């Protein structure tokens, strides 16, 4: 079992993706970006692609196998969470 | 065990059967005297044993001298009661117009002692059948849930649901008044009840935007419907009827009127009585010749040739459909299959026999009885199917 | 004495122009907000969900359009399936090929109806994770099995600095304390 | 504190849930004698604490000869007054018809000393009740911020707000003559004010959010019946100068079918009128669909009242909310044993499996001073005062 | 909508107004609120310039958001890039006296 993570859907191989079952999309602003996801799923679904343009943080709208109709959820944070960040600039300039 | 069309089905399918067959245009449903044995009732082969157990004296000469009824009938208890009570009031009749005398008084002595018979193992409740709120009890229970699932289950823009029945007890009425529902019967006004046979197409209507009402067809008559002195027909309520003229038959041992009530089928020879009789029979005969309709049966024993005749003649149309119980299929198949039995079963083995996709045959005893029945129906959603009014009526009544 | 349903009406189907539904509003309704039994409702804006009474079974359409036409006002809609009663419990389906007749009411949909749509098979509830919560209503939680999930391959997409790291800890930290003896790289 | 279905709630859904039901078809607000004590008013308990230490010759007849006040509720301070004063005004009818001169001169002593100990308590800015623009004081700063509030949340379209109240004085006139707005209270008239109860059928428009209603339960203290057999209205001012200066500095009482407050008088016809009407009119707004309601100051010691309101909850579509500050002493004292009529009744409806019921309670989160601010403001209202800032100079420009 | 006395703006476009609704203009004060940053980055702030339309509201940026990852300045020549660099490497100089450019 497989699980991809990746932000530039377009450049991948077409039939990785259209071999999948389930799909969960955060925001994704790009023209080329969303015909990807377009052709990966079958036809029958427009209204829902509007959405993706203009979700906010924290967002996804998941749909599939093992959902009956596609959902727009709020996902929980998880505790702990993984590494916070690299190195900031203000403080390593302002040590004196 | 289920038959369609002399092939087995499993319940599920069943099921799914009965749910494609209530969202027709029309619905109906006829009941007979063994849907009211939960609630108090008899049987029609209880109460020949009763009468041949409490009066051996009047049976001899009922049998011997004026030929009214078989020995082996008799000995097996399977005597038609409503059709010898129209025969003894023929012959009462005939003996008072041309004065013979000695003849009178026997045939008021039968009548006094049949009425007494029927009339007890009508009232379902004993002494407590004048009182008030007679439906709030546990007995009339699964009536209440097939008036509701009938009505609930209606589009807009369609028909009312038609009840038919072969009882003349007051179960129905006690189930629909707690409900908050109106049932036609024919009859209209409270101080001069009358019949009309024209309000029978007649519905409600809501002057703002309601569809709460049924029809309930009787075929035999009623307990509280008489004749007076009159040429008409009244209806009066239950409290009034026991102080008028059941206490009497009931109690009394001497009390015989004439032609005064209008139950079961007794005084047809009448012209202004066998009129209300004629109407119930043809607007059901009128009924079953539409093009959409599903009909239930349930209780009833097949006993009468009019009704058989009517339903078979109905089946030469490609859209009718009708469903029957009847607990009793094995003990039929198999005197049939060896020498042939009763009318009854011929009549209902040769129904089964049929290879059509319309009739449905349904046995097992216990499996398919009145209260079975209303579970295979659907439940609707939206129906409530809890409890807050209660709760609140009782704090109402807790404050002062 | 009788009480066939226990909520409130908005409106009654007056057209069907094929697959699209067209409702007229009562008089008295203008703060777009609906009150029932356990609680209220909102039933006026775009992308909402609302249901007719049909018989014995409850029809399920989602909200476009609204405008004028004491002027009236309307609303076109869209079925999306029905939501149907078996045994002791709900299902629902996923058909949208049955419509309502003229005349029939819209309701609103309460909270206990939200939860039966966004509901999986109950049989399955041991072998099941929780991910979030509805975003229009943030009512209802929602929760999907694992033996559905990680049998074919799975898909997360976004852009940089939204949530994917985040998402994949999740899901990957809730599986090991559910199946201890499994493997992952 | 606050309880909803029978279960707790944090502060912020509270906050939330009052904030949507203010966007309802109908809103309306009952309003009892625990809210006018931020201004001057007294509670019932306080006015028979007050009557038991100012009158104690009198205490025994009642109590001894005429069986009108029970011993256990007049140690207990749990009296009520209003249907004490109507028992008397009875009395008095019946024995000035049948002529008992004895007991003629003893009820007059008991009316008078009665009316003097509730008017005296009405009255909330003592001497000064004659002059003009009390309103403007800073005793009103939450009555004038209910009304604004209650206004400007309605959309255009929609209904005006309706205010029921139990009390006899005259805050909130004062308060709603200085914001400018203008209420329907069933009269018409200056040289001669009598009462139409048709009036609440009307509303203004504009031929180029004005008005509101308000219905008092108990009469008011400028209401009064002369010779004619109609009800009249007239000003503060007047009604100092023509019968309440007497009644408070001297023993004057001579009248027995004269005043309307607080539900006196109920014995003829002309006056129960009154009372039926508002009573009636209260009764038909609660059947309304779509209906939110908030009670604040009001003990539940009424069976008529509580009648009603439990009746109404059989609509799906009715919602209250209800403020009652001591709620753990009446919780304690029913799982313990014992207890009023009132905290049997507010504690069988905490108790209740209802959405459409909530209760707030609490030491000082359940008073009116605090009712107010869970009541939101439009993004869009005014609030900076800069109009009195140039009145001051045209003042001083002279 | 409010947070404590103020006002804050958010960037969600599902929420819609309802009919019958009326139409204002936006006055100087919310485009302040509308093109703020987040309350707490202005001690770490620098200002660019002022809005192209209206010419009232000032623009600021924060320095560890914009000097993270790699930064683009592109356009055509006679148009000004040399002065928008000038002046965001002085202005950044001068803030903070212990950095290093080259
Ligand atoms: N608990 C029960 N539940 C359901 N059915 C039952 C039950 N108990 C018995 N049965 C069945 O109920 C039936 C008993 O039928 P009967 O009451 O004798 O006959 P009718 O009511 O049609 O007689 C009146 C008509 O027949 C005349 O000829 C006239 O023409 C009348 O029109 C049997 O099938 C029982 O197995
Ligand atoms: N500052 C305050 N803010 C809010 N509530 C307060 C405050 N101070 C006291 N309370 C509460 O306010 C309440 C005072 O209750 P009372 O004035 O005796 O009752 P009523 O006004 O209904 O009496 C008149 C009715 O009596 C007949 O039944 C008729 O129905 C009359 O209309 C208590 O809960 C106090 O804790
Ligand atoms: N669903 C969420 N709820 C709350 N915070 C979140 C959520 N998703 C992401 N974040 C925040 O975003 C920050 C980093 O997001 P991250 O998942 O690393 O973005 P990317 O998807 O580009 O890896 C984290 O510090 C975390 O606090
Ligand atoms: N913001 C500005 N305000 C005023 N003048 C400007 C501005 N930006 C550019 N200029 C003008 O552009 C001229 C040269 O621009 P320059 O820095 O050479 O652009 P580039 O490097 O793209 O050719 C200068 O004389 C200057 O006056
Ligand atoms: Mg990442
Ligand atoms: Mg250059």
């Amino acid at each position: 079992s497989l699980i991809v993570s990746t932000q530039r859907p377009s450049e991948l191989s077409p039939t990785v993706l259209a071999m999948c079952s389930n799909w969960f999309s955060l925001r994704l602003t790009n023209e080329r970006d969303l015909q990807a996801l377009r052709y990966a799923m079958e036809s029958g679904n427009e209204q829902i692609l509007k959405q993706i343009s203009g979700l906010p943080r924290g967002d996804a709208v998941a749909f599939g196998s093992a959902f009956n109709l596609p959902v727009r959820i709020s996902i929980n944070q998880a505790r702990p969470g993984p590494k916070s960040s690299d190195a900031v600039f203000s403080e390593e300039w302002a040590n004196c | 065990s289920i038959y369609q069309g002399g092939n087995k089905l499993n319940e599920d399918d069943f099921r799914s059967h009965v749910y494609s067959l209530c969202q027709l245009d029309n619905v109906g449903v006829l009941l007979g005297a063994g849907a009211s044995v939960g609630c108090g009732g008899k049987t029609m082969k209880d109460v020949w044993k009763s009468f041949k157990q409490n009066y051996p004296e009047l049976l001899g000469a009922l049998i011997d001298k004026y030929l009214l009824v078989s020995q082996i009938d008799s000995d097996n208890n399977l005597v038609n009661v409503e059709l010898l009570i129209d025969e003894a009031t023929k012959f009462l009749s005939v003996a008072k117009t041309r004065r013979c005398e000695d003849e009178e008084e026997e045939f008021r002595k039968i009548l006094s002692s049949l009425y007494k018979e029927v009339t007890k193992a009508a009232l379902l409740t004993g002494e407590q059948f004048r009182e008030k709120n007679q439906g709030k009890k546990d007995a009339f229970k699964y009536h209440k849930e097939l008036i509701s699932k009938l009505i609930s289950n209606r589009q807009p823009g369609q028909s009312a649901p038609a009840i038919f029945t072969t009882n003349y007890d007051l179960a129905l009425e006690w189930a629909a008044e707690d409900l908050g529902i109106q049932l036609f019967n024919g009859f209209s006004g409270l101080h001069t009840r009358q019949f009309y046979p024209q309000n029978f197409d007649l519905a409600f209507r809501n002057v703002n935007a309601g569809h709460y009402h049924a029809y309930l067809y009787k075929l035999h008559g009623s307990l509280t419907w008489y004749q007076n002195d009159s040429l008409t027909v009244n209806e009066v309520s239950a409290s009034q009827a026991y102080d008028e003229y059941i206490n009497d038959i009931i109690n009394k041992d001497d009390f015989y009127r004439g032609q005064h009530l209008i139950y079961p089928g007794a005084n047809k020879y009448s012209h202004t009585i066998g009129f209300v009789y004629g109407e119930m029979f043809r607007r059901f005969g009128e009924f079953i010749s539409k093009p959409q309709t599903a009909l239930f049966i349930n209780g009833f024993g097949f006993g009468d040739y009019h009704i058989n005749r009517i339903i078979l003649g109905a089946l030469l149309n490609p859209s009718f459909h009708v469903v029957i119980y009847y607990p009793e299929l094995k003990e039929a198949i198999t005197k049939v299959s060896k020498g042939g039995g009763s009318e009854a079963e011929k009549a209902i083995v040769t129904l089964k026999n049929m290879a059509f996709n319309q009739v449905t045959v349904v046995g097992g005893g216990s499996k398919a009885y009145f209260n079975s029945f209303v579970e295979h129906l659907p439940y609707p959603v939206l129906f409530p199917r809890d409890n807050i009014v209660d709760e609140l009526v009782e704090a109402i009544a807790n404050l002062s | 004495l009788f009480k066939l349903t226990e909520i409130s009406a908005i409106g009654y189907v007056v057209g069907l122009e094929g697959e699209r539904i067209r409702i007229n509003l009562h008089e008295g309704l203008q703060g777009r907000l609906a009150s029932h039994r356990k609680g209220v409702s909102s039933v006026t804006q775009p992308g909402d969900l609302i249901g007719f009474d049909a018989g014995n079974i409850l029809v399920v359409a989602r909200v476009t359009d609204m405008a004028f036409v004491i002027p009236l006002r309307q609303i076109i809609a869209y079925a999306i399936g029905f939501v149907k009663r078996e045994l002791n419990g709900y299902v629902f389906i996923s058909e949208d090929w049955r419509l309502p007749a003229l005349g029939s009411s819209a309701v609103p949909l309460t909270s206990d109806f939200l939860n039966i749509i966004y509901s999986i098979d109950k049989e399955e509830l041991p072998k099941a994770v929780e991910l979030g919560v509805d975003s229009r209503t943030k009512t209802v939680k929602i929760f999907a099995s694992v033996d559905k999930l990680l049998s074919r391959h799975l898909a997360v997409l976004g852009s940089t600095g939204y949530g994917k790291s985040n998402f994949n800890a999740l899901l990957t930290r809730k599986v090991s304390e559910k199946y201890p003896n499994s493997r992952i790289v």
